[PDB]
RNA sequence: AGCUUGACUGCGAGCGUGACGGCGCGAGCAGGUGCGAAAGCAGGUCAUAGUGAUCCGGUGGUUCUGAAUGGAAGGGCCAUC
RNA sequence: UUGAGCUUUGAUGUGUAGGAUAGGUGGGAGGAGCCGACCUUGAAAUACCACCCUUUAAUGUUUGAUGUUCUAACGUUGACCCGUAAUCCGGGUUGCGGACAGUGUCUGGUGGGUAGUUUGACUGGGGCGGUC
């Protein structure tokens, strides 16, 4: 089979260490075609308490650039400055029938507040299990568009609540620098530590797990 | 009274702190508990009045051993 | 009772820091101004922080 | 951190002891001759909530926190929790099903309901005047002897149960109200 | 409106106002910037209200001390809650 | 008899609707076989596998929860015998209880039954109202 050797070099028992297994994905995987990685890092979220989630914008500090077509409600001329910034579609409720199309060739939702009566009065149910996005919690919706997507449509991935205790991100590119992707993984400790909700339980993080796409097993430590 | 056959204890005196440092006169009792032990030079039963460590003195020790200390004091058993 | 206050940790070796304070539900942000440090007599831009 | 004392709450000012969190809905004032003066103060209660009925004398003072009540605005649901959204800010909120009970039938899509926020985040939700609904599941009602009133039940697209006349069968689009539940009128 | 962080660190002759604790103004010097071609100005906002002494306790820094010695704990100084 | 947790191996998720025999989310072009994204779909579209939610046992589990039985601790303010001309007590068989109860230490709850005290000042009397 092709089933078999990937479960060979898999330990459960020896937790690996930032620069020992990480380094090795590329042998422990035998994918066919261009693929990246992943990470898998937990937080104790009770499934019925609401005061626990944990959600924010990630300034990734390197990879992939301009990737993801995200899109733009603003009024005026944040209408013709936020183009600049690397979005397609710019606009108003001319978008919104985009919305009731089910259109899946965005997944990021950034407006600002002059257009927050468009998402908020049309983009309703199927904007957020769309979960498109637009709040002042995260930094989705600032009076600054023009700087938005300079760095947030290049190296920002969104931090998303689950019902559980696992927060899964994406890592980058497979032949990039292995050795900047193991202190992002590290400057992920520190943005998932910036809010100690202040209501957490025993530990922050029990089991932290970085798998390439569908192959690798990658056990991180949560200390170093 | 409260006092241990064995060991000798009286009950001491204390107080009872509460969380605001307020000073009550208790007084502290021993764990004592009538107990028939058996001893294998009389071949008999002897009733003593001894405390829980009293116990674990006759744990080590021998029951022949303990009473001997008993008769020196001027004890009654 | 709404502005609360910010710790500006100065970004170079010293542990010295600026303390001031900023209105986080309006301009949620961080601050990157740019004052005089009294250890390394440099000019260090300042970094936000609690 | 605030003090009220008996002669400062006397309408709308909510209270914490223990708690839940209660309000004033009216009071009286009696300084009698010879003796303490005193203040009947109907609370009403929060969370549960029915009411509790104090006599609070001069002393003493009572916490006061929290009182924000404003405008929201349902747009939401999965599975058990629900959100809102705000107009005059535009922050995210979330609910539960301690907050929405005996209320979750009536409150369908976009309505400016409200709801009382202390300390994350809501405690309750109050349904709006008037939603409009739709009936799904109603007997094509026949005339039938019928001599006077009535009148058939009909279960509506929400899981509810309200009583509508006869010109109504099937999918017609109707607007009632949720203080008591009865039918008023048909949206056309 | 352009450009920016002088809302900067160590001082400060002097006086004003208070029983005092304190408060207020401060030229100018030294280091280091900002703007203006340049003269110059800036240690907050036109001014006067937006605030409470100490004790104790918490965070960061600094061998300053550190109960025989070498360390650390706990104290000290400074920034500060 | 059993209940809950673990590093363990996998099985296990049957609607509306898409041919149906869909676990939540982030990825999303892998395994003489031939699916799949693409799409018809809905509140979410799968593949490839991840971190886990849950039904299911095999295990070393960590051990608690009780429930019978047995007697030798302990209770015996049941009888009988003796010290003893003694309804106290003590010894003796025995009967019924039985590792429950009871007591001691630590600890949470209850606690005007009880104890120590506080309950401001200016004020055209004190109070009341008002101010600091």
């Amino acid at each position: 089979k092709r089933m078999r050797v990937i479960r060979e070099k898999v330990d459960a028992t020896k937790q690996y260490d930032i620069n020992e297994a990480i380094a090795l994905l590329k042998e422990l995987a035998t994918a066919k075609f261009v693929e990246s990685v992943d990470v898998a890092v937990n937080l104790g979220i009770d499934a019925r308490k609401s005061d626990q989630n944990v959600r924010g914008a990630t300034v990734l500090p390197h990879g992939t650039g301009r990737s993801v077509r995200v899109a733009v409600f603003t009024q005026g001329a944040n209408a013709e400055a936020a183009k600049a910034a690397g979005a397609e579609l710019v606009g108003m409720e001319d978008l919104a029938d985009q919305i009731k199309k089910g259109e899946m060739n965005f997944d990021v939702v950034i407006a600002s507040p002059d257009a927050m009566r468009v998402v908020g009065q049309l983009g309703q149910v199927l904007g957020p299990r769309g979960l498109m996005p637009n709040p002042k919690v995260g930094t989705v919706t600032p009076n600054v568009a023009e700087a938005v997507k300079n760095a947030k449509a290049g190296q920002v991935r969104y931090r998303n609540d689950k019902n559980g205790i696992i927060h899964t991100t994406i890592g980058k590119v497979d032949f990039d620098a292995d050795k900047l992707k193991e202190n992002l993984e590290a400057l992920l400790v520190a943005l998932k530590k910036a809010k100690p909700t202040q209501a957490k339980g025993v530990y922050i993080k029990k089991v932290s797990i970085s798998t390439t796409m569908g192959a690798g097993v990658a056990v991180d430590q949560a200390g170093l | 009274s409260r006092v241990c056959q064995v060991t000798g204890k009286r009950p001491v005196t204390g107080n009872n702190r509460s969380h605001a440092l307020n000073a009550t006169k208790r007084r502290f009792l021993p764990n004592l508990h009538s107990h028939r032990f058996w001893v294998e030079s009389e071949k008999r039963f002897v009733t003593l009045r001894v405390s829980a460590k009293g116990m674990r003195v006759i744990d080590k020790k021998g029951i022949d051993t303990v009473l001997a200390e008993l008769r020196a004091r001027g004890e009654k058993y | 009772g709404i502005r609360e206050k910010i710790k500006l940790v100065s970004s170079a070796g010293t542990g010295h820091f600026y303390t001031t304070t900023k209105n986080k539900r309006t301009k949620p942000e961080k601050l990157e101004l740019k004052k005089f440090d009294p250890v390394v007599r440099q000019h260090v831009i300042y970094k936000e922080a609690k | 951190m605030a003090t009220y004392y008996s002669n400062d709450f006397r309408a709308g000012l909510k209270i914490m002891l223990d708690g839940e969190p209660y309000a004033v809905e009216a009071s009286e004032f009696v300084k009698p001759g010879k003796g303490q003066a005193f203040a009947r103060v109907k609370l009403r209660r929060l969370l549960t909530g029915t009411r509790v009925e104090k006599t609070f004398k001069s002393t003493d003072s009572a916490e006061g926190a929290d009182v924000v009540d404003m405008n929201l605005t349902y747009l939401y649901n999965d599975g058990e929790f629900w959100h809102f959204m705000n107009n005059e800010t535009f922050e995210q909120l979330s609910a539960d099903a301690k907050a929405i009970g005996d209320n979750a039938k009536w409150l369908l899509d976009q309505a400016e309901c409200i709801v009382t926020l202390w300390n994350g985040q809501p405690i309750s939700v109050t349904p709006p005047n008037f939603v409009e609904l739709e009936i799904v599941d109603t007997d094509p009602g026949l005339k039938g002897d019928t001599a006077g009133t009535g009148g058939k039940p009909a279960t509506l697209s929400t899981g509810a149960v309200v009583k509508v006349p006869l010109f109504v069968q099937i999918g017609e689009v109707i607007k009632v109200d949720t203080r008591s539940g009865e039918y008023v009128s048909r949206v056309k």
